[PDB]
């Protein structure tokens, strides 16, 4: 089984920029290395094979080049419709096999994350459970650490995320966080807050409410 | 004009089977080989059967030897993946897909020209169940302000997806509806969250539009201030 590692994971670049990507192969393969371009909800859409045989109607802007172990697909000038997935693959043998994947994202300056929290409603506190809600509205880049304490105790495998894609008008991300105790947790402590660290911010933004109606 | 249709994909409980089809059209299909190719939400592709345009050779990931079954049938130019034991490890959207020739030769190792629309599988031990909507009050610690944040909390539902709106359509500046997440009990959970004018909370009212076909569940959550 041959394995292919593409790099870099991510890459953020303006639209004009020269982008390269690469996919490392642990045997050769000789020039049977295709690439592929992927939108969210939709197939990949086939792009380069033979590691540098343009497919018919794909625009010159992207090129691949490469033999043997080491292969490179170069975008020269980006383009707004190119902001996508790319993953490589490989056809030297079976199984056939596919690079993780490079997500090409849209570059924009540092947007700090407005934060809100939300403390479970009493429809819901009826059911049993309670779900304490933490949003991260409009920030980039894409990293960021959400923790959850109740009355300064710092929780662990009581939270999911969620994450949404760039917003089409400003490029940035939001964050969804959710804490799920029991009803009895829940109205055994006071203070329920969300620490958010951002590289938007000098110093971490926590954002509590206190059960009771305060 | 040449394209692969797909069909087949479900909602199925862990041991069961499911068989899954492709349809070819416009192309010469018994001179091609054909793969199966499923990608997991979030994940990347993976690989899972081949075979030969003749029918005589077919090629499995050793994820699912002894489990799926590739074939083929020339007459009606279709492709078939029967998947027996079934397992959530196996959750993925499934592609046909055709590897594309160089110059007239027909090779079954090569970049894949074509790809199905795709079909969804679900492996899941969970039984259909509407979603329980909950409100995301917007607050203050003073009267006034700038901008508030409130939302909709839609928890507990199976299978994927809910379609989430506000106030009918017509709110959709600031609207972020949040990917659901997979739960320990085996439901989804999402949030849609919403940013407004602190001056709309009381005078504006907001509701959040909840629909979940499978269970034909839709529910109208108005959200206020506590």
């Amino acid at each position: 089984e041959i394995v292919l590692t593409q790099s870099p994971s991510s890459v953020s670049a303006s639209v004009g920029d020269r982008v390269t990507i690469t996919c490392r192969a642990t045997q050769g393969i000789s020039s049977w290395l295709a690439w592929y371009q992927q939108k969210p909800g939709k197939p990949p859409k086939l792009l380069i094979f033979g590691a540098s045989s343009l497919q018919s109607g794909v625009p010159s802007r992207f090129s691949g080049s490469g033999s043997g172990t080491d292969f490179t697909l170069t975008i020269s000038s980006l383009q707004p419709e190119d902001f996508a997935t790319y993953f490589c693959q490989q056809a030297h043998s079976f199984p056939l096999t596919f690079g993780g994947g490079t997500k090409v994202e849209i570059k924009r300056t540092v947007a700090a994350p407005s934060v809100f929290i939300f403390p479970p409603s009493d429809e819901q506190l009826k059911s049993g459970t309670a779900s304490v809600v933490c949003l991260l509205n409009n920030f980039y880049p894409r990293e960021a650490k959400v923790q959850w304490k109740v009355d300064n105790a710092l929780q662990s495998g009581n939270s999911q995320e969620s994450v949404t894609e760039q917003d089409s008008k400003d490029s940035t991300y939001s964050l969804s966080s959710t804490l799920t105790l029991s009803k009895a947790d829940y109205e055994k402590h006071k203070v329920y807050a969300c620490e958010v660290t951002h590289q938007g911010l000098s110093s971490p933004v926590t954002k509590s409410f206190n059960r009771g109606e305060c | 004009q040449v394209q692969l249709v797909e069909s087949g994909g479900g909602v199925v409980q862990p041991g069961r089977s499911l068989r899954l089809s492709c349809a070819a059209s416009g192309f010469p299909f018994s001179s091609y080989g054909m793969h199966w190719v499923r990608q997991a939400p979030g994940k990347g592709l993976e690989w899972v059967a081949g075979v030969s345009y003749d029918g005589s050779y077919k090629y499995y990931a050793d994820s699912v030897k002894g489990r799926f079954t590739i074939s083929r049938d020339s007459s009606k130019s279709t492709l078939y993946l029967q998947m027996n034991s079934l397992r959530p490890e196996d959750t993925a959207v499934y592609y046909c897909a055709r590897p594309s020739a160089i110059f007239g030769i027909y090779i079954i190792l090569n970049g894949l020209d074509v790809w199905g629309q795709g079909t969804t599988v679900t492996v899941s031990s969970a039984s259909t169940k509407g979603p329980s909507v909950f409100p995301l009050a917007p607050s203050s610690k003073s009267t006034s302000g700038g901008t508030a944040a409130l939302g909709c909390l839609v928890k507990d539902y199976f299978p994927e997806p809910v379609t989430v709106s506000w106030n009918s359509g017509a709110l959709t500046s600031g609207v972020h509806t949040f990917p659901a997440v997979l739960q320990s009990s085996g439901l989804y959970s999402l949030s849609s969250v919403v940013t407004v004018p602190s001056s709309s909370l009381g005078t504006q009212t907001y509701i959040c539009n909840v629909n979940h076909k499978p269970s034909n569940t839709k529910v109208d959550k108005k959200v206020e201030p506590k």
